[PDB]
């Protein structure tokens, strides 16, 4: 369960990175 | 802008929002994740309304 | 298990799916993030089925 949440955090931080990147490419 | 997006993410805890949605997704592993995400946010919208 | 979760996430392109919704979210910057994401996925849902 904590394993799950730990993994969800990792993935969420990944998405946030890719979001910031795509937001520099557009403006 | 890029700075406005960063700000928005921070101020509205979007990162934690994603985390919770992924946690749910992995518990359910739905045939149809869009339908599931729809219902998940619909549920949360209703909380933030009443 | 955890591995089934990682697998599901990769197999179903979950990361890009969520990322795309947040990118839209960052453009709109709604006063109601939940409502927006709800509407966002409702639209993608309708083309899922
Ligand atoms: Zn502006
Ligand atoms: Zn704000
Ligand atoms: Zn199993
Ligand atoms: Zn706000
Ligand atoms: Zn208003």
């Amino acid at each position: 369960d904590e394993a799950q949440e730990e993994l969800a955090w990792k993935i969420a931080k990944m998405i946030v990175s890719d979001v910031m990147q795509q937001a520099q490419y557009d403006q | 802008s890029l700075r406005e997006c960063e700000l928005y993410v921070q101020k509205h805890n979007i990162q934690a929002l994603l985390k919770d949605s992924i946690v749910q997704l992995c518990t359910a592993r739905p045939e149809r994740p869009m339908a599931f995400l729809r219902e998940y946010f619909e549920k949360l919208e209703k909380e933030e309304a009443k």
